[PDB]
């Protein structure tokens, strides 16, 4: 069994949040996730998405691919990371935006 | 007719209870094990709860409880059977599953956990 | 089966349709009958400048992609492909998540603040 006494803080597993890392671009309104992260999400090139992050902030960014990036990782650039309000290692979600 | 109320009848003025103005006084005491369970099968009528639900067991265990304090025990009961099922419901996600929510039933374990906290 | 990724001025949009082999004639009847966009003001083009004009003139200009009698297989599309679509007047994309606006967060209020 689990001591369900402090049940709700952690996270749940979904594929529709990743983790948050370091990447190598450097625009303000790029992030580079994998090819196998847009499969799962049924994401193409140059689409434009919504990222949410702590204290109810979130901003839009273009998603780009790479070999070198990982599936369960983001590859979120000091910038945006900033605006987050977020570091390295945390949770964040991902969806699209269709009205640019 | 002037219905008072209190706790302890020493701490009133003792001017009041000459003959004439309370003349009547009605003592409201902690239930015996009959009480309690009363007091139980009419507060958990609304809740949903499982048949392996044991008031008996729960009435003879709660010693030295009043209404109010068996009331609270049936809402942490509840509670506790919503934290327990937390583990599987989503916060972000305010669809909540129909058939989730209506799989959620307070049972006797439920209870004695509520009891011992 | 292909799904084809339609740009407009208002955004982003995808449609599903039955292959390349049909031309843009059946590309504009399909997006006309899903996304309930009139055949009069559909104009349909690859260059992203498509989105920049101002007059249907000026859309249909962009010949790469107007004639209905082009295939679609020509153009080499594909799955996630991008397109540009224009039409007349503004339009609200459908499917956009809630989002909440800039600075609201922390509305601590006070009784001074009531007062």
């Amino acid at each position: 069994k689990k001591d369900f006494s402090t049940a709700i803080l952690e996270r749940k597993k979904s594929p529709n949040r990743l983790v948050v890392d370091e990447a190598i671009n450097d625009d303000n309104s790029v992030v580079s996730l994998h090819p196998a992260t847009m499969e799962k999400l049924q994401l193409f090139r140059g689409d434009t998405i919504l990222i949410k992050g702590k204290k109810r902030k979130d901003t839009v960014c273009i998603a780009l691919a790479d070999e070198t990036c990982e599936e369960p990782k983001i590859r979120m650039n000091k910038v945006v990371r900033s605006n987050l309000r977020v570091r390295l290692g945390d949770v964040i979600s991902v969806h699209q935006c269709p009205d640019v | 007719i002037v219905m008072g109320a209190t706790n302890r009848p020493n701490s009133i003025d003792p001017a009041l209870r000459r003959f004439g103005r309370f003349d009547r006084e009605i003592d409201i005491g902690v239930p015996d094990e009959i009480g309690r369970l009363e007091v139980l099968r009419i507060h958990t009528k609304n809740m949903k709860l499982a048949e392996d639900v044991d008031l008996e067991r729960i009435s003879k265990d709660t010693h030295g409880y009043v209404g109010a304090d068996l009331a609270a025990l049936c809402t942490e009961a509840a509670l506790q059977c919503i934290r327990e099922k937390m583990d599987v419901i989503d916060l972000e996600d305010d669809s909540i599953d129909a058939e989730i929510l209506n799989s959620m039933a307070v049972t006797n374990e439920h209870f004695h956990t509520a009891l011992g906290n | 089966m292909m799904m084809l990724r339609i740009r407009s001025r208002d955004g982003l949009e995808r449609v599903t349709a039955e292959g390349a082999h049909i031309t843009v004639s059946q590309l504009k009847t399909l997006i006309a009958d899903q996304l309930q966009i009139p055949l009069h003001k559909q104009t349909l083009s690859t260059n992203r400048d498509l989105l920049l004009a101002k007059t249907p003139a000026d859309l249909l200009a962009f010949t790469d992609l107007t004639d209905p009698n082009l295939p679609l297989s020509s153009l080499n599309l594909g799955h996630g492909s991008m397109l540009y679509l224009a039409y007349d007047g503004e339009r609200s994309i459908p499917g956009a998540p809630p989002v909440t606006p800039a600075g609201s967060f922390g509305r601590k209020m006070t009784v001074d603040d009531l007062i």
